[PDB]
């Protein structure tokens, strides 16, 4: 898709329909929110998109096998829950990844509805990763320049996107969470601080679920209410779609946002703002090292179709 | 195999080839600058029978 | 970079109002049709440089 | 090869590039010229075309 | 960085930065005179020969008579043993 | 045994 | 190999062609342009 | 301040993988293969057979062709009493002095 | 000292390359007011417009 | 020149010095901008007229239509400019700095 | 290391333009220079001197 | 402007009928080959900047590439021809129709004139 | 003279397809037998130099450069081999690009019949040399070095660009043997005295002259062995070779114009061999010696006697060699001992007994000891100096005393004393480090045999 | 504009030295009204005050150096009676170069000052003699 | 905006300039200029920001002032000469007006100011048109006045440019800045011959179209507007800040790069012209292009700067887009030198 489809007549209105809509569903940690977001996927014939990984990335380029942490992420997040006061920046090295890897997945989610018309249920988004970066400054995890790394990353690049259009938070107790937590029986789960999960959960209710009010519905469901999807799912239908920007929107809008989304180096490009803080910085040695050994990898030396390596053929003609 | 030879030991030829193309171009230069062959006030002579020029 | 086209295709599309010696709407005369047409004579294909 | 040969090329040598001299001295003389009488093919600033002139009976007699 | 040369040392608490980083005592440590010749903090080391340094102590570096991270002596080139010898002389 | 490499001080310069 | 299929894939075919003939076009036009010019010189200098 | 690699350990000393190295590479293989070749083409051949090439060059500096000329100008010189160089690179009779 | 610094680490330095650049950087700095006002260079343009015209008639 | 033609000189002359020497609304610069092109009329409308340039009698028309076009386009960019920063003040014009 | 970078690298840094330094650095700088050239322009025009009125012996001086 | 303004210059024409009485470049004219070369480094450039095989990727764009460049070059090779005649032929005509603004000076052997000798010393 | 420049080419496309375990053993076997073949330019005619073509021709004074620049070729291939060992295949094959562009362009200056494509491809050997400094560079300063060596060049070059113009547009061909057979002298109006300083200044930078000589320390010192190679091997010789070529045109002026540049390389060297003596870095030291042996040709380029002229080539061959065969045996020691500290590595003879003969070797020919090309040259630059003026011989001997002195000192210092004790990760020498030094030596010491051949034209 | 050059110029060399200055004088005297004018538009004063001394700083520092330059080289030419030297010139144009440096109270600005200036002066005397055409008119 | 819009407004641009290039009267060539200006707003200020206003402003203001001195000066002209051919103006005073306002448009200094703020304000794609596209016209009408071009005006605008365009690159650290001061330079540099040989500006010209061309679409194919951004690249595409590092040292000159070529040929004309002087001092304050130039390549590949941890990211994806014309462009503004001689072509 280009400029050129665009003139030909390819209108992404068109394709859109009522059922077309983003649907994010949001919560603390174990709050079971992929469970109903994947009913209400089911239940709606949208698609739903699994909450970004730190391989989420490698799984969309490449043969979608995960690659070594040092090629791809350099962050731990069983270290977080170990030591998150650790000295090499993994915490806010962490958060930074999943930051963009959530724009990736925002994006990505777009793309599909822009293209296809399916509407996209997705587990939490770029919208709610301040969420967790709070809690860790909230607990002393990171330091405030961290913080306004983060702050300047995500104003540069979440404005380029439209809010979702239905906002479900399922709103799980930290002691529930906790007992959910030790019978889930990782143990770097089970180190994960009750501080940390009551900052969470401070951070969605006095800024998340009130912004994203504004913009549109925001449909808070208890525990036991998650649980019941097919009510979720009817209070979806009943919302008025006039919450959220996408009412205000039109072809050539959605032309720009469409043309944006595919191109996933633009998504990403002030991922890599040039503020040099000491966790998110990588040596200039090291970087000519790991980025040697990234081009090594079978499948990432050439562009996609001319790695003969991985049995790609006819390149002299290609 | 000679062919596995040849297959990895190619380039060594280019730069040989290189020389001879060279004898020939500067070869090729000398010809166009022959208007003089025997008109110098100091190597002036008669063709000797059996010689097109005398290749100066 | 006067890229002559109107020469090239002989199309005239503002050599019209170049001068005021040529013709006009109605045949209405110049005030100085006369001297103009001396000096566009005198001058025509001898030269900017011998012109001056 | 023998040394009549390298004379003789540099003979031939020598007359080209000297005839090349005289060629670039004799083009500098020569634009200066055209360029400040305007006698020469060169340097010819266009003038007004004696076509565009209308010479049809006006309406004032004195033209 | 800071373990560098500096400039001429101004306050006192300069000239105790710079002592420390020298590895001189405070006491000691005497900068050049701030003449503009581009000596800068550079410790003013007395001006004698390494040939007059003790040959019985045992030192780090035996031909140069000279200890691992003592101060170098700005002209110690000069003062090398096998140079310029500033050694006392009988008469 | 590594040829200087620009730390962030010296792009800070920039 | 790759989860999304290439972009190229197999080669385009047509476009391959079409490159070929652009190139071989270009070459014949420029041989036989060269061809004229040269029996034009010595038609108009002996 | 960045994360970076360790500063990289006192380069490999190629004699400790193999202690026949010769420098060059690594591979003891085409070490050797270098080494042939750096002493082969270096000594053998430019270092021998060029400094060869340049004693025997013929002499077109015409040295030996300046010496016999002067011998025979000097029987000549001496022969007819004239003096064995003149005072003049030039003749006067062609110099139109102003 | 008289040599190696005091000439060639020294006045050498500061008589050729330490001046011009120093110089550079000046006007670079002077070029480069950082400034961005319209009413400022359009007065300039102002004045050049008059000096031309009398220099230059 | 006639003294007329010396005045509407002059005016253009002292309108364009009014544009260049701004004060504080951009609205005054686009007045003096579009005075000039008053003052251009005026000047070409006079030449045509005497020179009794019958064919060039369009020409002042023209210039008026693109006039006032670069003057729709001028007060659009005041709005613009007037609407993100809520006054038309030159001063406010400084983000883009050198 | 200390010593060797102050020896070369920090030699300009701290050096000011005193007075002293101003003319101890001409002295030494054009001073020699000067020097030379006028006992070298000196020789230079006695030897061209003697040349011109031929009293120089150049007897066998076919070699320059 | 020099020859911008020459009369009977045909406005927008690359090359006139009056070229073909020159020489036409040869296809083996070595500028000719270095353009081919330009082509061809495009065409590398081209297959480096889009992550493919330099020297192995689209064989049929690095051709494309080569004979654009041979083919286009060709032509201008032509035209710069004809330019420098045109500048030879009209510098020979006007000497010729000057003769008293090009007089042919005195020739004088070196044995008449007269060279003042600077020693080295 | 294609038949050297064609092969130089070739040998690009076989480095960029050369197999990574073979890039250097083919660079090296292609660029020796590259400089077997320039060896044939050494039979240089009596009075006409070999004008091969319009664009190409050599004489007694470029052939021999000619064939210094193919010969170090393959040891500059050789020393980076080492440092070089650890990088990507495609930046290796980088370097040895740049290396085989810089031969390229030098044998295109040492040939060029034009001055203009001389001045053109003189030039373009600034950026092959500002890439090698400032990327393959280990210290910090290696960026503001290739600032300075390029900044000093161009400041010079471009006075130089327009005085050629000038000279085209005037005498009508720029070509050195029409240059030479139309020769006119020049008068001493401030014109012709500017335009003599355009034509000399640009190469009184390149080959360092007291004053200008501040970008040589720091482009020998922050440079590559290789890029040090080059710079102090070819580079400094392009300006005296330019020079001696432009003097042609700049004479009786040059009588007049001297003086200065005269009396600052004749103090130059004095300073410059003091400088050395004392120096605490190996590279810096070499660097400054190298300033002292070019401010010795730039004496025998100004006086313009035929003696000063024959020693003049003898000395730049020479020193092409030495120099090149210091900075060698330097980074040897540098790679040992990670430091260029003169007095951090002491007594080195007795855990390297054969790198000290090459030490002991290469310092005595830096001393000129006969009959080594070396004192040729310095003893015809001495004598024709003599001649010039009695006077100089002071200042002469005193620089060869200082010369010796500061060798020997680098020699005692380096070679010599009680080993350092720390140090202990001083390897035995590597068969290449003693290959190359030993290409370094021995084709001097053969020179010597036949030194007709680096005598220059005016044998 | 020219007319101020051509009086500096019609003063004979070595000649009417007082005149010489004067008009020497006049000359930088435009020139630092030109710069004022420039700093002022481009720098504004903020007073009305500060704008008028801005301008009288900038005039008399120019005006001084072109006086000293004028009367310096003239004089230089009186004394020793060579008019066409361009020692003279130079010898103006480092002693405005040390007044520069006294206006700007810097002795290291008066010391560059007066190197620059000087061979800059010495050059235009050298041009003014050889001819050396620093705007060409197109001749080729 | 949308792309119908936008193709239109491009192609009326280059209708304008085509204009500006194709007519004999000087009210359309004032036409022309004005059809520019008006649909060169709107391309300026596509991505609608405060910043894109503020530079649409400015050089709406700007290249207003300058139609209107020119259709005043040509008003004069007809005053004077009754004529509205494009040559030999016959009025002295309109012909200083009309290279004031020439120059203004093409951003000749001291009307320099606004070409660093708009080209700063403007997006990539907006910069490398406004930096090569709109230098056409006003170009071309030098051109084919350069007869009647007081030289001596022209030529201290030229030199006044070159030293400003040096001075200001040497300060700035923004790239779009950095090439629009280079820019004024080079700008300077093509209207010094003006008087002398317009084929020669027209060889600057368009071996500066081909740089600035490419040096843009590099930069639009690294999307890096800062030093530190530039920098980063070499993480991710090592080849873009190469090729980089190769155009910046043709924008400097070296040989023998395709820079070499318009100033060789510049100092040759104006040596043939007798001034010696003046390109003798324009090639040494070019110096300080170079010294600009090189820092931006010491950043870019020279060196290599700090990368963050994000980039690995960057890394799994590819370029979607491609610019077709970008290696055609760096060879031939980089390996041009050899084809001197067809000069003569232009003519």
């Amino acid at each position: 898709y280009g400029p050129l489809a665009f003139v030909l007549g390819e209108r992404t209105t068109r394709k859109l329909t009522e059922t077309s809509k983003v649907i994010t569903v949001d919560g603390n940690i174990c709050s079971g929110k992929g469970r109903l977001a994947r009913e209400i996927a089911e239940k709606l014939g949208l698609r739903h998109f699994p909450e970004a990984g730190i391989h989420y990335a490698d799984s969309t380029t490449g043969d979608g096998k995960p690659l070594d942490v040092q090629l791809s992420g350099n962050c731990s997040l069983e270290k977080f829950y170990d030591d998150p006061k650790s000295n090499d920046g993994n915490s806010y090295r962490l958060q930074s990844w999943l930051y963009a890897s959530r724009l990736l997945q925002y994006a990505d989610a777009l793309e599909h509805l822009l293209s296809t018309g399916q509407g996209v249920v997705l587990e939490r988004s770029i919208y709610s990763d301040f969420v967790f970066l709070e809690a860790m400054y909230r607990q002393g995890f990171i330091r405030k320049q961290c913080v306004e790394h983060y702050n300047e990353v995500k104003k540069v690049t979440a404005c380029e996107y439209l809010p979702p259009h239905v906002v479900v938070y399922v709103d799980v107790p930290v002691p529930e969470i906790q007992s959910r937590i030790q019978k889930k029986g990782n143990p770097h789960e089970m180190k994960i601080t009750a501080a940390y999960l009551q900052d969470i959960e401070n951070a969605y209710k006095k800024t998340f679920l009130p912004e994203m009010s504004e913009k549109c519905e925001v449909l808070q469901y208890s525990a036991r209410e998650a649980e019941d999807a097919e009510k979720v799912v009817e209070d979806i239908e009943y919302l008025k779609c006039d919450k959220g920007p996408w009412p205000d929107q039109d072809d050539r809008t959605f032309h720009r946002l469409r043309m944006l989304v595919q191109n996933k180096l633009e998504v990403l490009n002030y991922t890599t703002i040039p503020v040099y803080l000491p966790e998110i910085t990588i040596g200039a040695h090291q970087s000519d090292r790991v980025f040697q050994k990234f081009t090594e990898l079978p499948g990432r030396k050439y562009s996609p179709g001319y790695n003969e390596d991985v049995g790609d053929k006819w390149i002299w003609l290609k | 195999n000679v062919l596995q030879i040849v297959r990895d030991h190619w380039v060594h030829i280019l730069v040989p080839v290189g020389f001879v193309f060279g004898c020939y171009l500067d070869r090729r230069s000398d010809e166009k600058l022959t208007a003089f062959r025997n008109k110098s006030l100091l190597f002036k002579r008669e063709l000797r029978p059996n010689e097109e020029v005398t290749w100066k | 970079p006067f890229f002559d086209v109107q020469k090239r295709l002989g199309l005239d599309l503002d050599r019209w109002m170049t001068i005021q010696s040529a013709e006009q709407p109605h045949k209405i005369p110049g005030r100085c049709h006369a001297f103009e047409k001396e000096w566009i004579e005198c001058a025509h294909g001898i030269g900017g440089i011998r012109a001056e | 090869d023998g040394p009549e040969k390298n004379y003789e090329k540099t003979m031939a040598i020598l007359q080209i590039e000297a005839e090349k001299a005289e060629l670039r001295l004799k083009e500098l003389e020569v634009r200066r010229l055209m360029r400040a009488r305007g006698d020469g093919p060169w340097y010819q600033y266009p003038t007004i075309d004696k076509a565009l002139i209308d010479h049809s009976p006006k309406t004032t007699p004195d033209n | 960085k800071d373990m560098f040369p500096g400039p001429y040392p101004k306050t006192p608490e300069e000239r105790a930065a710079a002592a420390k980083k020298y590895n001189m005592r405070v006491e000691d440590y005497e900068p050049y005179p701030d003449d503009g010749m581009g000596y800068g903090d550079y410790p003013k080391l007395p001006d004698r020969s390494q040939q007059e340094r003790d040959p019985w102590y045992d030192w780090d570096h035996p031909d140069l008579r000279l200890n691992w991270g003592e101060p170098i002596h700005w002209d110690l080139d000069m003062y090398i043993r096998n140079r310029v010898d500033t050694s006392p002389t009988p008469v | 045994a590594r040829q200087w490499q620009p730390d962030v001080e010296w792009a800070e310069q920039f | 190999f790759y989860i999304r299929e290439p972009p190229h894939g197999s080669p385009d075919w047509l476009k391959v062609g079409l490159t070929l003939g652009t190139s071989v076009f270009l070459w014949i036009y420029l041989i036989k342009q060269h061809k004229e010019d040269v029996l034009e010189y010595k038609r108009r200098n002996g | 301040i960045r994360l970076q690699e360790d500063p990289d350990p006192e380069d490999e000393n190629l004699y400790e993988k193999n202690p026949d190295s010769h420098g060059y590479d690594k591979d003891p293989i085409v070490d050797l293969w270098n080494m042939r070749v750096v002493f082969f083409f270096g000594f053998s051949i430019v270092l021998v057979l060029g400094s060869t090439f340049v004693a025997y060059l013929p002499d077109y500096r015409m040295q030996e062709w300046a010496r016999r000329e002067a011998e025979r100008l000097v029987k000549y010189r001496e022969a007819n009493g004239l003096p064995l160089m003149e005072s003049n690179c030039f003749d006067p009779n062609k110099i139109q002095l102003p | 000292k008289s040599a190696s610094s005091l000439l060639d680490l020294i006045w050498l330095e500061t008589i050729l390359p330490k001046t011009t650049s120093f110089i550079q950087m000046k006007m670079s700095i002077m070029v480069s007011n950082q400034k961005g006002l319209i009413k400022l260079y359009f007065l300039s343009f102002l004045i050049t417009i008059m000096i031309s015209m009398t220099l230059f008639n | 020149m006639p003294l007329v033609y010396m005045n509407i000189i002059m005016a253009f002359a002292i309108a364009l010095a009014g544009l260049l020497m701004y004060r504080s609304h951009l609205m005054s610069s686009l007045l003096c901008l579009e005075g000039m092109m008053l003052s251009l009329f005026i000047m070409s409308t006079l030449i045509i007229l005497n020179t009794h340039f019958t064919l060039a009698n369009m020409m002042p028309i023209i210039l008026l239509v693109f006039a006032a076009c670069e003057a729709a386009l001028g007060l659009s960019l005041l709005v613009m400019v007037s609407n993100t920063y809520g006054t038309d003040y030159v001063q406010n014009l400084n983000l883009l700095q050198c | 290391i200390r010593w060797t970078y102050a020896r070369s690298a920090n030699i300009y840094p701290n050096f000011r333009p005193t007075p002293k330094t101003s003319l101890l650095g001409a002295l030494f700088g054009i001073g020699p220079l000067f020097f030379w050239y006028y006992v070298f322009k000196t020789d230079r025009d006695k030897k061209e001197k003697l040349i011109q009125e031929g009293k120089l012996d150049q007897t066998f001086n076919i070699s320059y | 402007t020099m020859m911008s303004g020459r009369p009977g210059r045909v406005p927008l024409q690359f090359l006139p009928n009056e070229a073909r009485s020159l020489p036409p470049p040869k296809l083996t004219d070595p500028r000719l080959v270095y353009m081919g070369f330009l082509g061809y480094c495009s065409g590398l450039i081209d297959n480096a900047i889009r992550r493919r095989p330099v020297v192995s990727a689209g064989l049929h764009r690095q051709l494309l590439y080569v004979t654009s460049f041979v083919f286009f070059g060709y032509y201008l090779l032509k035209r710069q021809d004809y330019m420098y005649a045109l500048r030879d032929h009209d510098m020979f005509a006007y000497v010729k129709s000057h003769p008293e603004d090009f007089p042919e000076k005195d020739k004088k052997t070196y044995g008449e004139i007269l060279e003042e000798f600077h020693p080295v010393r | 003279m294609l038949k050297i420049i064609i092969p130089t080419t070739m040998l690009l496309p076989m480095t960029w397809m050369s197999k990574h375990n073979m890039i250097w053993i083919n660079a090296t076997v292609h660029s020796l037998l590259i400089s077997l073949i320039s060896l044939s330019l050494l039979n240089q005619l009596g009075e006409n130099s070999l004008n091969f073509s319009l664009t190409f021709f050599s004489d007694s004074l470029s052939a021999p450069l000619l064939v210094l620049t193919t010969w170090l070729l393959p040891l500059m291939l050789m020393a980076s081999q080492s440092h070089l060992s650890k990088e990507t295949t495609t930046r290796k094959k980088l370097y040895i690009t740049m290396l085989i562009l810089l031969q390229l362009f030098l044998i295109m200056t040492f040939t060029a019949t034009e001055l203009i494509l001389f001045y053109i491809l003189f030039e373009a050997t600034l950026v092959p040399t500002l890439i090698i400094i400032t990327r393959w560079g280990n210290q910090t300063e290696r960026l503001n070095a290739g600032l300075y060596f390029l900044f000093y060049t161009l400041a010079g070059s471009l006075p130089l660009l327009v005085a050629l113009v000038y000279i085209q547009n005037t005498t009508g061909s720029l070509n050195f043997l029409i240059i030479h057979y139309w020769s006119h002298p020049l008068s001493n109006s401030w014109s012709n005295i500017f335009m003599w300083l355009a034509c000399i200044m640009a190469f009184m930078v390149k080959m360092p002259l007291y004053g200008l000589h501040l970008w040589l320390p720091k482009a020998h010192v922050e440079a590559p062995i290789a890029g040090s190679m080059v710079l102090a091997a070819v580079l400094l010789k392009l300006g005296g070779y330019g020079m001696m070529r432009i003097t042609t045109i700049l004479n009786p002026l040059t009588n007049y114009m001297a003086y200065p540049f005269l009396m600052l390389s004749m103090w130059g060297m004095i300073m410059t061999s003091s400088i050395c003596l004392r120096q605490t870095d190996l590279k810096s030291l070499i660097a400054y010696s190298s300033v002292s042996h070019m401010a010795l040709v730039i004496v025998a380029i100004m006086i313009q006697t035929p003696w000063s002229f024959m020693g003049a080539t003898a000395l730049m061959i020479a020193h092409g060699l030495t120099s090149s065969m210091l900075f060698c045996l330097a980074n040897t020691n540098y790679e040992r001992v990670h430091s260029r500290t003169m007095i951090l590595a002491r007594g080195l003879q007795t855990l390297l007994p054969l790198m000290a003969t090459w030490w002991l070797m290469a310092s005595l020919t830096n001393l000129a000891l006969p009959p080594s090309i070396n004192l040729i040259g310095e003893l015809f630059i001495i004598t024709a100096s003599f001649s010039w003026s009695n006077i100089t011989i002071i200042l002469m001997g005193m620089n060869m005393m200082i010369t010796a002195l500061y060798s020997l000192y680098m020699l005692i210092t380096t070679q010599r004393g009680k080993y350092t004790h720390h140090i202990n990760n001083i390897k035995a020498s590597f068969t290449r480090e003693n290959a190359l030094m030993a290409l370094h030596i021995l084709p001097l010491l053969l020179l010597t045999l036949n030194p007709k051949m680096i005598l220059g034209p005016l044998y | 504009a020219k007319t101020l050059l051509h009086k500096y110029s019609d003063i004979p060399e070595g000649t009417e030295c007082h005149r010489k200055a004067y008009a020497s004088t006049s000359i930088g005297g435009a020139t630092g009204l030109i710069v004022s004018a420039y700093s002022i538009a481009l720098k504004p004063p903020a007073s009305f005050l500060e704008g008028v001394a801005r301008t009288g700083r900038y005039t008399f520092t120019s005006a001084a150096i072109g006086a000293i330059f004028g009367l310096t080289s003239c004089i230089s030419a009186q004394v020793r009676e060579k008019p066409d030297d361009p020692l003279n010139y130079f010898i103006g144009g480092c002693a405005g170069g040390l007044t520069l440096g006294a206006r700007t109270r810097s002795y290291g600005i008066g010391a560059a000052a007066c190197a620059y200036m000087g061979l800059t002066a010495a050059l235009v005397k050298m041009g003014q003699l050889e001819g050396w055409q620093v705007f060409a008119e197109p001749k080729v | 905006m949308n792309p119908i819009i936008y193709t239109t407004l491009i192609m009326t641009v280059m209708s304008g300039t085509m204009l500006v290039m194709i007519s004999s009267h000087w009210l359309l060539i004032w036409i022309g200029f004005e059809m520019n200006l008006l649909a060169m707003i709107p391309v300026l200020m596509k991505n609608f920001n405060p910043r894109a206003t503020e530079a649409a402003t400015k050089y709406f203001l700007t290249q207003a002032t300058a139609s209107m001195m020119l259709m005043m000066a040509i008003i004069i002209n007809l005053l004077y000469s009754g004529q509205w051919t494009i040559t030999k103006m016959f009025n002295p005073v309109a012909m200083t007006m009309m290279t004031m306002a020439l120059a203004m448009k093409l951003g000749l200094s001291p009307f320099h100011f606004w070409v660093p703020e708009v080209t700063q304000g403007i997006s990539l794609q907006a910069g490398l048109l406004l930096l090569t596209w709109q230098k056409l016209a006003p170009l071309s009408v030098l051109c084919q006045i350069s007869q009647s071009i007081n030289p001596n005006l022209m030529l201290t605008m030229a030199m006044l440019s070159i030293l400003i365009g040096g001075w200001g690159g040497l300060n700035q650290t923004q790239l779009r800045k950095i090439m629009a001061y280079s820019s004024i330079a080079h700008m300077g540099w093509m209207t010094a011959v003006l008087p002398y040989n317009t084929t020669m500006t027209i060889l600057n010209l368009l071996i500066y179209i081909t740089m600035t061309l490419a040096m843009f679409m590099l930069l639009i194919h690294s999307s890096a507007t800062t030093t530190l951004s530039l920098s980063h690249t070499w993480n991710k595409m090592p080849v873009i800040t190469s090729l980089m590092m190769v155009t910046l040292l043709s924008m400097g000159g070296l040989p023998p790069l395709s820079g070499f070529m318009p100033k060789w040929m510049i100092i040759q004309e104006m040596t043939k012209n007798e001034s010696i002087i003046m390109p003798t001092l324009m090639a040494m304050t070019a110096l300080l292009n170079l010294y600009f130039y090189m820092r931006l390549a010491y950043s870019s590949s020279l060196t290599m700067f700090p990368s963050t941890n994000n980039m690995k990211m960057k890394w799994q994806f590819e370029h979607t887009k491609q610019m077709k014309l970008l290696p055609t462009m760096i060879v031939l503004s980089t390996l041009v030198l050899p084809m001197t001689p067809a000069l003569s072509s232009l003519n």
